[PDB]
């Protein structure tokens, strides 16, 4: 089965997504982000001492 | 023969699957239990057992 959603980016914020289909009970999900890094794509121009 | 009165139905799912895509539910009023037989007077759907 397929389903899409969008969650806001704030940390420590449990989001609920709802799934409905014919022939089954409805069901809810619980997505909750716990951390997020952002590494740039480096290259050392130089180094200084 | 046990008398059966006030016979109604309600619909649960009704999908178009090939085998048996729906479950009906029938309530009535009687006086003593026993054995009966069911049948559908149409060709749109067929009932089992």
């Amino acid at each position: 089965y397929e389903h899409t959603a969008t969650i806001p980016n704030v940390v420590g914020f449990p989001y609920k997504a709802h799934i409905e289909r014919n022939g089954f009970s409805p069901m809810t999900l619980q997505l909750e982000v716990l951390g997020t890094s952002l590494e740039p794509t480096l290259n050392l121009e130089y180094i200084t001492c | 023969a046990p008398a059966v009165t006030n016979l109604e139905c309600q619909v649960a799912v009704c999908t178009h699957s090939s085998d048996f895509g729906g479950i009906a539910t029938l309530t009535f009023k009687t006086d003593k239990p026993g054995k009966c037989a069911v049948h559908s007077h149409s060709n749109v759907a067929t009932i089992q057992e």
